[PDB]
């Protein structure tokens, strides 16, 4: 029989890495209340250098979300321990796509949440991190295989400029698949 | 069982391996690092250089010292507990009061 | 909690890592470099070498100092703050007033 | 239908290097208002050496354009940061 | 803002990188070389070594000095100008009159 699936808001593949931290519901899916979002271009290894960020949230109380190509074992260790002790609630997810595409979506995530993209390929390092660069949302839920953002507080005008520019990037290139990914 | 360092050498005991105080409640994993704080348990006579007898060192037994885990640093087991042996040159500072 | 360096050793705290002031408003990227400026917070008695007693250091507690980040420079955590420990030999000059 | 496009005033190949910087219009293409242009014979890597130039622009506020054989990644980093933060607009 | 070197250390400012004097009117290019001439801006008290008090160095502020651009020479920014910091050991000669 024919089946129709419909995905509303922001949702895509790639779930969390460590199932050890969990929230109020079951099924493994983790929901956050007025969540905090961070995004990165490269992977990471040290965790102490993340002091200026994490501590800030520890002064804010708001739960955190992390986006990168990957996150190493000790980072998940600190994160899972800290979430288990209940001082700070954090989740981590590997980058969605590859090369230029993952970045091309990282910009839209940044603009949709309202924050600004951080990139190692740009002068700003993983060290240099401010409370303006990090994004904010109303609620986000991430399960084993898929991640979902429901509502970013980022204004619609920014989204307008972005959908404009992306559709402009659509009005070229041959084959379909490419146009399809852009769509 | 008490030990006896031979002049200029200081023997101190390590504290907690990477004492968890980062952030206040955040538990850091192991980044191939150690602890640099300790408490002095044994002290040698003093430096032997410059012939003129032996001038005592400036760290007394019972001092809480912060040091550098250099190359001269060795580990030993006394009464089935892990202790550290070093020199005064490798010792940096003392926490007072 | 105040600390006490053991002769010749100086403990200073770093300011801002590569203060963004190039051009006046322009933000400089990272050229794999750091900052060499600091502020003296703790000072040892003085150098003990050459036997003849202990000669005091020329750096007083509270000085804004420019130094060289050599090999003898070590890092430590006091009151959950990042501090740097060095020698007078690693210290180059002082900014006054 | 047949359409004629006409470009007035100097046009040639080779576009921007970093699509990271954008202006008021879309397409990634940047337009400049009463811009200043610099031209060089060699390549570049350092960014501090542009002091006598950038400072002038930092005293003018007006946007700059640069021409050389190429400009390296770290320079692209400094410029993209400066254009994104909105301190000075340069291509 | 004036600076103050701490003993044995000398702070001098470099002149022009490869001073245009080749031929008399010919402008020399860069052969991966630098300038070896400079002007001293600040001088420390003197060498502290050898215990016996502190003997002053033989370079006074205002001498035109030729040095060697070794490893111990560091660069700094004072009053938004590039200056060089070295020791008395690395400076080669002084041109007088």
């Amino acid at each position: 029989q024919d089946e129709l699936d419909v995905v509303e808001g922001m949702q895509f593949d790639r779930g969390y890495l460590s199932p050890y931290f969990i929230n109020k519901p079951e099924t493994g899916a983790v929901e956050l209340e007025s969540p905090f979002i961070l995004l990165a271009d490269k992977k990471i290894s040290n965790i102490r250098e993340m002091l200026p960020v994490l501590e800030a949230v520890a002064k804010a109380g708001k739960p955190l979300l992390i986006i990168a190509e990957d996150v190493e074992g000790e980072a998940l260790a600190t994160l899972v321990v800290n979430t288990m002790r209940g001082i700070v609630k954090v989740a981590a997810v590997k980058a969605p796509g590859f090369g230029d595409r993952r970045k091309a979506m990282l910009q839209d995530i940044a603009t949709l949440t309202g924050g600004t993209v951080i990139s190692e390929e740009i002068g700003m390092e993983l060290e240099k991190a401010t409370l303006e660069d990090l994004g904010q949302a109303k609620r986000v839920v991430i399960n084993k295989d898929t991640t979902t953002i429901i509502d970013g507080v980022g204004e619609e005008a920014a989204i307008q400029g972005r959908v404009a520019q992306i559709r402009q990037q659509i009005e070229e290139a041959t084959s379909d698949y490419d146009r399809e990914k852009l769509q | 069982m008490n030990i006896r360092p031979l002049h200029d050498r200081v023997i101190v005991k390590r504290k907690e391996v990477e004492t968890k105080s980062a952030g206040g409640i955040v538990l850091t994993g192991s980044a191939a690092a150690k602890s640099t704080r300790g408490e002095v348990l044994a002290v040698g006579n003093g430096r032997i250089l410059e012939n003129g007898e032996v001038k005592p060192l400036d760290v007394k037994v019972g001092d809480i010292v912060i040091f550098n885990d250099g190359y001269g640093v060795k580990s030993e087991k006394i009464d089935n507990e892990e202790v550290l042996i070093m020199s005064e040159s490798d010792i940096l500072a003392i926490v007072e009061a």
